[PDB]
């Protein structure tokens, strides 16, 4: 799901 | 007594009162005032607690006596009643509301000069019958500025008349050095 | 009446009440004055700027009057005097050692407010930064010290992570970058905060995280040491989901200030400096992204001899879930004081390592965050483990205090947001 490169 | 020595220099004025007591530019007379009043009797109260422990039968001064006998007394009593008639008078949200935009009562002025007197009560209290072991710990300088503080704003905005401080009439004008005519 | 005086019968009750007194009435005048002083300096302040502008005289005595109207307001403050009955306690929130903390509404108008409740006499000891919580007054009483600090719905980091059990490299990452930017503006304000944990980290309404605190008046100290000197029945991993439970069930409440995240020459003597907080985010990042500190062990003096050996006892499990970037960081982050990354110049030292390729670090705060609290009204206490312990041996069984004589300009900040 999340991604915070 | 005689309250009139060689002391009369009284430290800690290095000014002449009208620079605080003048009420500042653009301020509700209230709150110049309701502030003043919270401060002027939060501080005299440490003065007669710093004596509280001595008072005893023997009310008031001469040529003229505050009798809390009147309707339905000595000096320690009538002074806790009095001092604890302010306390509460002055933590009334009615008359001192702290909320922040409630206006001042009709009684809100009427109110103030009844306890800025029953302070000079307790203010001459111990100018009279007290007023002599002070010069002992070096604290004249202090409450002689006091002094010389009460009465500038209650002259400067008048809530109690000329009549009422000939107990202190003479002492007055001994101090109309620093006194804001 | 050139007369004298002497000591010698003034009973020690009023004896040292003249001592009072005396700084009573100095420190008194000497701020009147000041008062006025401003007061003053303020009012010519803006009369200096209507005349600056050609402004119409119904415009200037508007803004005069918005002057005074402020002016008078102050005055009305310094007269406030309140307490608790002034305050409705909604729900528990947390609780340290010294005393719990409380979501708050003020009868008087109704906010929601944070309260934390302390203990004088216990706690021996004898600003406006978006990353940490807002204090705005305290005020005391006879036994206890209260503090009025903005809510924070989000719960703490201990509560997440309980929660989910596991973050990712992504979720972490995220998380992580925020907490050195926090940190890193503590360090700025010449701050070493040494109590950087989970349960101490705070998420706001849209899922961002905040520090509470700068590391005075937390809590305690370490004992530097002790000494005490089978069918086994565990799978090891299990093990610590046993003794972490331990650790809060029976340790949050009444706690001791667990020595994990605590940095090593701590222990020590008096040496440490800024870079201590950083070995504690080494400590965190491992936790999140394994599922326990570093040294998590069964009692705290063995994690006292874990940080200290730290060399062999630093092991990563086989629960893959790491990649050579990330267990990098945490290595050079879980080392030496002098050698620790962040140490040298550092703070964004730290930015530079490859495990972030990061946000500019600019739109960090306007992202997206892994979790946004699904929040049903502004007293949602849901994110806060609301079950209660209350065992506080203080007991010192059955509008006081003027909260404010304060200087104008806090009166302004303060008013801007209140
Ligand atoms: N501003 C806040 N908003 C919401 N909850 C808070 C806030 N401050 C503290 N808490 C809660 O209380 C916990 C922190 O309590 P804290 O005041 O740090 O206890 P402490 O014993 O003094 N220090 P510590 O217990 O080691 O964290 C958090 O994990 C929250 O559950």
């Amino acid at each position: 799901d999340f991604k915070f490169p | 007594m005689f309250l009139s020595e060689p002391f009369v220099r009284t430290a800690l004025v290095k000014g002449s009162f009208k620079t605080i007591v003048q009420l500042p530019k653009y301020v509700d007379l209230g709150e110049w005032i309701a502030l003043n009043v919270f401060e002027f009797f939060t501080n005299l109260n440490q003065f007669y607690g710093v004596v509280a422990e001595y008072v005893t039968p023997d009310n008031a001064g001469p040529h003229t006596d505050y009798l809390w006998l009147d309707a339905n007394l000595p000096a320690s009593q009538y002074i806790d009643l009095a001092l604890t008639w302010i306390n509460n008078k002055v933590n009334d949200k009615n008359l001192f509301p702290t909320k922040n935009g409630l206006p001042f009562p009709q009684q809100f002025s009427r109110d103030v000069q009844r306890i800025m007197v029953q302070m000079f009560r307790i203010f001459a209290h111990i100018y009279h019958h007290h007023f002599d072991k002070i010069v002992h710990l070096s604290l004249e300088a202090h409450w002689n500025s006091f002094f010389s503080h009460f009465i500038s704003f209650a002259k400067e905005f008048k809530i109690i008349d000329r009549k009422e401080m000939a107990p202190l009439l003479p002492l007055i004008e001994s101090f109309e050095k620093q006194g804001k005519i | 009446m050139y007369f004298e005086r002497r000591p010698d019968l003034l009973t020690k009750g009023t004896q040292d009440k003249a001592a009072a007194v005396k700084l009573k009435i100095e420190n008194f005048y000497q701020s009147s004055v000041k008062y006025a002083i401003e007061r003053n300096e303020r009012r010519v302040e803006l009369e200096t700027e209507l005349t600056s502008h050609n402004w119409s005289e119904e415009r200037k005595s508007r803004q005069l009057s918005s002057l005074g109207k402020k002016e008078s307001q102050f005055l009305r403050l310094r007269r406030t005097r309140l307490s608790l009955e002034d305050f409705h306690t909604v729900k528990v929130i947390g609780k340290g050692a010294f005393g719990e903390v409380r979501l708050v509404q003020k009868k008087d108008t109704g906010k929601i407010y944070a309260m934390k409740t302390l203990l004088k006499s216990e706690m021996y000891k004898k600003s406006d930064s978006p990353w940490v919580v807002s204090l705005y007054y305290s005020f005391q009483d006879a036994q206890y010290l209260y503090l009025i600090m903005e809510f924070l719905p989000g719960g703490d980091l201990m509560t997440m992570l309980i929660r989910w059990q596991l973050f990712t490299e992504d979720v972490t990452r995220f998380y992580m970058a925020e907490c050195i930017l926090a940190i890193e503006t503590i360090h700025k304000l010449g701050f070493i905060h040494r109590a950087i944990k989970p349960d101490n980290i705070l998420i706001d309404i849209r899922g961002h995280i905040k520090l509470s605190d700068f590391g005075l008046s937390t809590g305690f100290h370490k004992t530097h040491d002790s000494n005490y000197y089978s069918i086994s029945l565990t799978m090891s991993n299990r093990q610590q989901i046993q003794t972490w439970r331990k650790s809060r069930r029976l340790m949050a409440y009444s706690t001791v200030g667990t020595p994990d995240y605590i940095a090593p020459e701590i222990f020590l003597y008096q040496g440490y400096g800024q870079e201590c907080d950083w070995w504690s985010l080494g400590a965190i990042m491992y936790e999140c992204l394994i599922g326990w500190p570093p040294f998590c062990s069964e009692t705290p003096q063995e994690t006292y001899r874990k940080i200290m050996n730290f060399e062999q006892t630093l092991q990563f499990p086989d629960d893959i879930h790491i990649s050579y970037e990330a267990e990098d960081l945490i290595r050079r982050l879980l080392t030496h004081a002098d050698q620790r990354l962040g140490r040298h110049g550092g703070a964004d030292e730290i930015k530079s390592h490859p495990f972030f390729r990061g946000v500019d670090w600019n739109t960090i705060r306007q992202v997206e965050a892994p979790y946004i609290p699904k929040l049903s009204s502004i007293t949602d206490t849901r994110f806060f483990p609301t079950d209660e312990l209350e065992n506080v041996p203080d007991s010192p069984a059955m509008l006081p205090f003027i909260g404010y004589t304060y200087s104008r300009f806090d009166y302004l900040t303060r008013k801007n947001a209140l």
